[PDB]
Formats: C-alpha cells, structure tokens, sequence
C-alpha cells in the first residue's frame, strides 16, 4: 500500500502549500491512506487530500480550527497498528525513552510523529519511529532553516520500505533507509 | 473574511516588499484599507498582519547586517504588534492573542531585539492576563498552560534571577487544572522546568496518591517511573523496587485492555528498563 | 476532666527540671506512663505539656550546652520522641493545635542551632503543610494559622536558598488558598514582606535583598484590591496598600516611589470621599488626615 | 484610675504566673479596670484577675482556649479612648509608623500591645504607645534573655502617670517618664 503521510500544513497560518516539485511528485489517485497529523487551520486543506484519496485521517493540532478531532485513535489495515498524534503534548520533543514506552502503552508498532519541523527517523527497540518534519515548510522554534520533505510509504507484509524525498534548497535528495517489522 | 485572511496570505505575499518599511507602510495600508476592517475581519488580518510583522521582524532580522535600526524597528513593530495584539484584546479575542504573544514572547526572544524579553515578560504578564482568569474549561487550561510550560521549557533566556517568578507562576496556573492528572503532568513538567526537583515529583507522587482512577495514577506511576529516569540520569533506590511496585500494583488493578498492554508496557519496560 | 492534667503536670514542670535531663526524660516518660498513658484528650493536656517539657528538656539541653555533649543527638533524640509525640498528638484528633508545636518545634529548631534541627524542621515545615493544608476550610482560621506561619517564616532564618524559596511560595499558595479576596490579599501583602525580608543562611547571615518582584506583589496586592467585591474595604485596602506605600518606601525598599503615594494620597481626596458617610471613613479620613501628619504635611 | 494592665500569662502553657514580689505588690480590689491582651489558656485565669477587680477585658490572643473573645473592641471611661489587641496579627513587631498609622484609623489615642515579651515603650506622633512585655516571663523568639515587669497607671484627666516595675533579676527596679495627652 502507497500510503502519504504529511503533517504540519499550517494553510495558511504560517505558509502556505507544497512546493512545486511536490505536488508535481504527489498527484491524486495514487495514495490509499492519507495521515494528516494536524495544523491545517481550514477546510480546504482536508479536501485537498480529499482529491488525493479517499482515506484521510486528521487528528487534532494545536492551531486547528476544528474541534471534532479526536486526540488518539487507534487504527489497522493488513498487519500494522497506527496511531496517529500531532506532537504539541510532547513536552520536550526527543526523548530517546519516551517514544519507545508511549508505544507498548497501547501495543503499536509503527509510529508517526510530527509538530517540530525537522526529519528526523530511526529503528530502537524493535520499532520504527518517524519525524517527517514541515511539509509546506512552516517554521519551529528549534530549526530556523526549515527544509521541507514529503514522505511516500509502501507496506505490504510486516516489511516497510520509505522515500524521503529531501528538497534541500530546490533540488530532490531521495534518501532510503530499510527497515523489517518483527 | 476568511477567505479574504488567506487572500491576506496572498496580501503578505505578492504585496510584501524587500525593503521593510515599505512593507511596513503598506502594511499600514493594510491598516487602511483592511485593518479597518471591523472586529472580525481585524480578527481575520490582523494575526497574519502580525505574523507579516512576524515576518516583517524577521526581514528586520534578515536585515540584521544591512539595517542598524531592525531591532527598533522590531520595536517599532513590537509596540505597534502588541497593540495590534490589544486591537485583538479589544475585539474579544484573548485565547487565540497568547498565542501570538507566546509567539511574541518568542519574537522577543529569537530576535533579541531592545527591551524585548521585559516587554515578552510584560506579554508573559500579557500570558498571565490572556490565560489564568477566564479560562474555566480545563482542557483548554491544560494545553495552553502546559504549552506556556513548553515554551518555558524554551524559556531559558531569562536569567536565573527572572526565571524562577514565572516558573513559580506557572506552577501556579498548574495548579488551576481542575483534575489531578491535568495537575501532576504540568507539575511533572513544572520540574523538568528547572534546568530542589525531585520532590515536586514526590508533590507529583502526592498528586498521583490524589487521583480517582487507580490505574490512571498507576500509569502516572509508569509517568513517574518515566519521570524518575531522566533528571536522575542528568534518586538512586526507587526504580526497580517500584518496578517492584509494578510487579505489585500492575497486578492489583485491573488486568485490562490498557493495563495488560501496560504489562505489555511494563513487560517491555522491563525490556527497557533493563539497560541492556 | 481531663485539663487536671495541665498544671498538675505544670507542677511538675516545675518538678521535674530538678533532676538531670534523662532521668527527666525517664520520669517523663514513666509520667508517660503513669498518667501520660492516660487516654485520647489526656494526652492532649500532659503531652504537648510534656512536649512543653520536652521544649524547656531541648532548652534544657541548651543549658547542658557546656553541662553534656551529646545534648544535640539529646535533642535529636527528643526531637524525633516530640515528632512522635506530636505524631502521636497528630492521632489525637489534634492537627491544627500541633501545627504550632510543629511550629515551635521549628522555632526550638533553630533557637539551639546544633545539627539536623532544620530538615527537621523542613520536615516539620513538611509536617507544617502537612497539618495544616486539608484539615481547615474556615477563612479566619486558614489566614491566623497561614500568616503565623508567614510571621513564622519572618523569623524563618535557619533555612537556606534551597529552603526558603519554596516555602517562599508553599505558604504563598495557602496564602492566595483562601477563598475571601481580603485576607488572602493582605497575606499577599504580608508575603510582600517575605521577598524584601527573606532571610537565608548562605548570604552570611543577611537576607535575600529580593527586590525584584516587591513592589509587583503590591501590584498584585492591588490586583486583589479590585476582586474583593467591598470597596470600602477594598479602599481600606488602598489604604493598607498605602500603608504598605508608607511602609516600604520608608524602610529602605527602593521599588516604590513618591509619585504612586501623591497619587494614592490624591486618589482618597476623592475614593475616601467615595465612601458613605460613618464612623469608618471619617476615622479613614482622620487615619490620612493624619498620616498627612505622617507625611510631614500636616 | 488606678488600672493594672497584663498580658501573655501562658498559663500554664509557657511559664506559670506572677512573681511572689509581684502578686504582693498587685493586690486584689486596688484595681478599677483590667486589660489582658492574649495568652491565658484557661478559664482561671479571667477568675485570678476577676478576684483584684470586676471590670476585666481580654481579647482573643493565639494561644487561648476560647472562641468567644472579640478581636477589637474600642472601649472608653473619662476622655480616654483605647481599643486592646494581643499582637499575633502585628507582623512583624517594631515598625515605627505601623502603631502611629494604626491609631488613626479608628481615632484613639494611646494603645496597649503584647505578644512580643519584651519592655518597649516612648511617645510618637502625639500619642503613647506601651508594650509592657511578658508577665510570667513567657519566652519569645527574639527575646531569650525574658525579664517580667508589671505596669500600673493612672489617669485623672488627659494625662498619664504610669509605674513601671522591673524585675531585673530578682529586685523590683521602678522607673517613669512622664507623659501627657494632648
């Protein structure tokens, strides 16, 4: 399953959409599941994704307009258990310990993260835990130099392979890093 | 409108301009024009007027090097800002205006500019006005304050004299969440807002030996089994003889759909918590 | 009843220095015992007596300062036995009472200056928070216990920096605990008193000199004099917060100004006559008219 | 009038009663009116003062067993108008211009103190201000070295003569200064 999760749109609180490279690289039709992990202020910004795909799911940011979001909500498709979060009730954001026992609290094993605008992803204690970052490119506190990349997933059995396309200034880095499921 | 505030987006962009003041006098045509707009539609330009100020501010730091007046004129903004965040005081809006006073706290702090942290202190006052006196709800409380204690977890600019007023009164507002687990969470951070420390988590002990749900201050006991871990390691008995606890207390609760995926938490923990 | 046992055994307060400090502390205990073991409230009349004793026996051991040695570990040693006397006063339906002897157990804390009495005494300012906190609702009550303890943490100078400044503001919870404006303002205004006047060990014997947020307190004291919902209070308030503006400005605290009194003064030629006409404000008149004479003008 | 004021008997919570020079010197029926400012602990305590005269007034100190003592109450015979207080409320105690502003706020003209055990008394600002001290000789935590003295005083017609009897030691040391109400 091509699946696109994003995060941090910020439409338009603090900037506005994805570069042109990017929805160049992300048509609509191509995605089955679409995880939104929240700041997208509007109404628009869901129906945009609505246009990608038929499966898009938003939690509650901080700066969300709406109030329908639920916090958490566990889901499944195939052999994965998500959860989705936006990432402000993360006081701070990087503890090495802190994501790896948030995740055995309700038996998960893929994590997604957002709400700090730097890429940033790893394997420890036998799961995977990913920091997109700012897709349309909205500032954080810590990162001034904020370089916005989007991230395309494929699972097809309890084996996940990822393409974290880094726009560094304006050109296309796709970097790849592998990773089984136990 | 709300359309016209995205369109405002489009105001700060195809009509900003490199130089600042330009931008800025135009910016105070979309004071003319469009700043006198109402109560709502100031509601809806201004905070991107403000955050083009943000940005106007930022252009005064990116013309840090080729302008010697930027950081007034991060003033001459921030004043007229902070006043363009009172027109929205004005137009009853105080929950949304802390957060760009929290933004503009931070605009005082990442700029630096003159004056700018005793006037983010007078907006941490300006916090303490748009916060801890109208808000009843105590999920809006939590997550403002505890934010507020996020960014006063990012709040190390004040000096070790100044930072300890706030830090108390921030644990005060951390006192004003109406449930316990609102409380000891905030309290919990309230410690990890000090870099003495570890009794405010035996006062988040004494929180969790507050709480109506028993496996709720169970898990805040996982909380405090994860907040003994870290100011430890940057205290030298309790763990393992609570991880005792939790071969005694994670049997006597409820062996649930939480709190057997907290043995599996603890199970696992116990695969963390063996450091090895 | 029971209150036989008062100067019964404050005869024998008299009567049992007279011997040394442990066979006092044996008969004590044998008092203790013969009519110490005498119930729930009789413990209540011979007890704290006897911890009255047991104070006089901690004094008694500052007079065996150069008489014995281990007078202190003897103090240590009554002072853990007054814990538990009073501990075993904390289960004599007795919490507000022994606050006090907590509270004098930190004031002979400190008075005899030998070892481990402070933490203990933060134990017993523990024990402090500990019987007073949930065991009082009445506003009266709450602000003469809190503000003893804000006048006991005036003379709180055996705690250091890492002592002082929680229960700089441990109290100043309770303080702004009280569910009347009034009170809890004016022990705000009496913890204004606390930041010009902390007093730590590790400033050499000096205080804090706090002066950055003192006179904020009074901005606060004048944040609560708009919540109080009774203005002739609330300007009584004024008042007591120009007493507080005669109070600071004339004892060396630098924060305040001349400016906010011949503002406050000129407030009350007209919120003093804001008032209706009785007994209160004409004396409030005559307490400015002369604290005009206060202020050399009259 | 011959008028023997007391206060901080502690009794028998700190220290027992007066000094055998004392209760010789204070007899019973010699007195019109008696003012005790807080500290007896007891009911005997009124009755050991009800014996030397009938007109005797406590308010509530700290230490007292009962609930029933107003805190302030102005009280006036001839032309002189005092109010009495214990002085747990005065915090802390010694400031200059806390008793000269105190006493305009209700219009009276010469107070009475306690609670702070300790002999201290002069004239400021056209009124008399007396704190005789400890009369058991109860301990304070500013003073340790604890004297008790006794103070009668008379009033004839606005103006005061007042004996001050120290018991330094163990002999009765008098001494007076002079005052007139304005």
């Amino acid at each position: 399953m091509l699946v696109l999760v994003l995060g941090d749109l910020h439409i338009p609180h603090r900037c506005n959409s994805l570069p042109a490279k990017f929805k160049k690289l992300l048509v609509p039709g191509k995605i089955q599941h679409i995880l939104c992990t929240g700041n997208l202020c509007t109404k628009e910004s869901y129906d945009y994704l609505k246009t990608l795909a038929g499966d898009v799911h938003i939690v509650r940011g901080d700066f969300d307009e709406n109030l329908n979001y639920p916090e958490q909500k566990v889901v499944t498709v195939g052999q994965f258990k998500i959860g989705l979060i936006h990432g402000h009730q993360v006081i701070p954001w990087g503890d090495m310990a802190s994501l790896a026992l948030l995740q055995r609290q309700f038996d998960v094993d893929i994590l997604i993260s957002g709400h700090t605008h730097k890429f940033e992803a790893f394997e420890h204690e036998n799961k995977f835990y990913i920091n997109p970052g700012s897709a349309t490119g909205a500032y954080n506190a810590l990162e001034t130099n904020i370089i916005p990349s989007f991230v395309l997933m494929d699972i097809q059995a309890s084996t996940v392979v990822t393409y974290v396309y880094q726009l560094i200034g304006d050109d296309v880095k796709v970097e790849r890093i592998e990773y089984k499921k136990s | 409108f709300a359309d016209e505030q995205s369109l405002v987006g489009r105001f700060i962009h195809l009509l900003r301009s490199d130089d600042p003041d330009q931008q800025y006098l135009i910016l105070n045509t979309a004071r003319k024009h469009f700043g006198a707009g109402g109560n709502q539609r100031i509601r809806f330009t201004l905070p991107p007027l403000v955050f083009a100020a943000y940005q106007l501010a930022f252009r005064y730091k990116e013309n840090s090097q080729m302008d010697d007046k930027w950081e007034k004129k991060c003033q001459k903004i921030f004043s007229f800002a902070h006043q363009t965040i009172s027109a929205l005081i004005k137009a009853e809006l105080a929950e949304l205006p802390l957060r760009l006073f929290l933004q503009g706290a931070l605009a005082a702090g990442e700029i630096g500019f003159e004056n700018h942290e005793t006037v983010a202190y007078e907006f941490m006052s300006q916090a303490f006005s748009l916060y801890e006196d109208e808000i009843s709800d105590s999920k809006a409380q939590l997550a403002a304050i505890t934010l507020i204690i996020g960014t006063f977890e990012r709040m190390k600019c004040f000096s070790e004299e100044n930072h300890e007023p706030l830090r108390t009164q921030c644990a005060l507002a951390a006192s004003k969440l109406l449930k316990k687990p609102d409380q000891g969470r905030a309290v919990s951070t309230c410690a990890h807002l000090f870099w003495r420390v570890m009794e405010c988590l035996k006062k988040a002990l004494k929180i969790a030996n507050q709480c109506m749900d028993p496996s709720l201050q169970v898990q805040l006991f996982i909380e405090i089994l994860n907040r003994y871990i870290y100011f430890y390691e940057k205290t030298i008995q309790v763990l393992n003889q609570l991880i005792q606890k939790i071969r005694e207390d994670l049997p006597n609760l409820e062996s649930s759909e939480e709190t057997e995926q907290i043995n599996k938490h603890f199970h696992n923990t116990l695969e963390h918590l063996r450091s090895r």
